[PDB]
């Protein structure tokens, strides 16, 4: 099984910034359509962000400029910087690798925005 | 913005029996529609890409049909370990695409 | 004599966007009012060249570079785009002067229980320079584990067909996209209006 494992994610206050990082087993990251997406506690699914295998990132409307997906094609580790979290960006963030038939998520790591 | 309507909410079924499940879209999304399975605590699992297309290791009693603007997963037995909560995601701008609400699957 | 350009127009066949066809005019007297006035011509984009006034331009070469896209796919062929075609496929330079054409083709492109025969390009290890061109088939390493040119798990074929059928909506049907690339490089002019 294809393990892709997220980490930063955790407790930060309102208006703060977190950067979640993903990093992969058997597959290397820069050569993969790596997505983010999150499930707000008790609530359906959203994707988030995009990144293509030559470099180009899409973005939702509504996080257009707040988050920005990133690499490090040396440290084979999938970035998200979160800028300016809400009390509603609350959610378990999963980097999932995407391809045709295949969509590999990670565990998920929680990111908690309260006071 | 595309919207997936997913019925019923709660689909309540005995070990064995026959499930369906439906998932509308707002647009003609053609065949792009994919199905994944949530167990509690656990991330989503890919069922059935573009609508139709069985993922590897899928079990043979998971099936998807449909087409443009109403799509159905059918379970032909519902085994002990089918009981989860099914989303459809429309991937007509792939990998980007809306999920649906869910269908959870509920008995006693 | 006059130009090519409604035999690259209703050209029969149109070639793969990951393989786009590309014809070189030259030596012509070019009439672009039969292009700019024609009715299925649903996207005329012109780019560092008003449409109006190409008739009053002579350029050393023009090409023509014929594809078949999606309907939503149609908004990266334009300069500075980014995406799946633009990156993989056919990447106009951000300098780009020329036109870009499309038209919808689904009455003729499209085939009940699918059209396979258009492929693109979806994975690749960087973005495609400006006007270049990759055909190659080579089995795309997803992974780590050399999987030695058959595909697998972590290890795609890097290209994916179309599938176009004369339903779906107008962003998933097939779009007839030919590219007009405009050249001048101090050589004597070729391709003159009147």
């Amino acid at each position: 099984e294809v393990q892709v494992v997220e980490s930063g994610g955790g407790l930060i206050q309102p208006g703060g910034s977190l950067r979640l990082s993903c990093t992969a087993s058997e597959l290397i990251i820069s050569r993969n359509y790596m997505s983010w997406v999150r499930q707000a506690p008790g609530k359906g699914l959203e994707w988030l962000s995009v990144i293509y295998p030559g470099g180009s990132s899409f973005y939702t409307d509504s996080l257009k400029g707040r988050f920005t997906i990133s690499r490090d094609n040396s440290k084979n580790t999938l970035y998200l910087q979160m800028n300016r979290l809400g009390v509603e960006d609350t959610a378990i963030y999963y980097c999932v690798r995407d391809a045709p038939s295949e969509s590999d998520w990670g565990q998920g790591t929680l990111v908690t925005v309260s006071s | 913005e595309i919207v997936l309507t997913q019925s019923p909410a709660t689909l309540s079924l005995f070990p064995g029996e026959r499930a369906t499940l439906s998932c509308r879209a707002s647009q003609n999304i053609g065949h792009f529609l994919t199905w994944y399975q949530q167990k509690p605590g656990q991330a989503p699992r890919l069922l059935i890409y573009d609508a139709s297309n069985r993922a590897t290791g899928v079990p043979a009693r998971f099936s998807g049909s449909g087409s443009e603007t109403e799509f159905t997963l059918t379970i032909s037995s519902l085994g002990p370990e089918d009981f989860a909560v099914y989303y459809c995601q429309e991937r007509s701008d792939w990998p980007r695409g809306t999920f649906g609400q869910g269908t959870k699957v509920e008995i006693k | 004599n006059l130009c090519p350009f409604h035999e690259v127009f209703n050209a029969t066949t149109f070639a793969s966007v990951y393989a786009w066809n590309r014809k070189r005019i030259s030596n012509c007297v070019a009439d672009y009012s039969v292009i700019y006035n024609f009715a299925p011509f649903f996207a005329f984009k012109c780019y560092g060249v008003s449409p109006t006034k190409l008739n009053d331009l002579c350029f050393t070469n023009v090409y023509a570079d014929s594809f078949v896209i999606r309907g939503n796919e149609v908004s990266q062929i334009a300069p500075g785009q980014t995406g799946n075609i633009a990156d993989y496929n056919y990447k106009l330079p951000d300098d780009f002067t020329g036109c870009v054409i499309a038209w919808n083709s689904n009455k003729l492109d499209s085939k009940p229980s699918g059209n396979y025969n258009y492929l693109y390009r979806f994975l690749r290890k960087s973005k495609l320079k400006p006007f270049e061109r990759d055909i190659s088939t080579e089995i795309y390493q997803a992974g780590n584990k050399p999987c030695n040119g058959v595909a697998g798990p972590n290890c795609y074929s890097p290209l994916q067909s179309y599938g176009f059928r004369p339903t779906y909506g107008v962003g998933h049907q097939p779009y007839r996209v030919v590219v007009l690339s405009f050249e001048l490089l101090h050589a004597p002019a070729t391709v003159c209006g009147p």
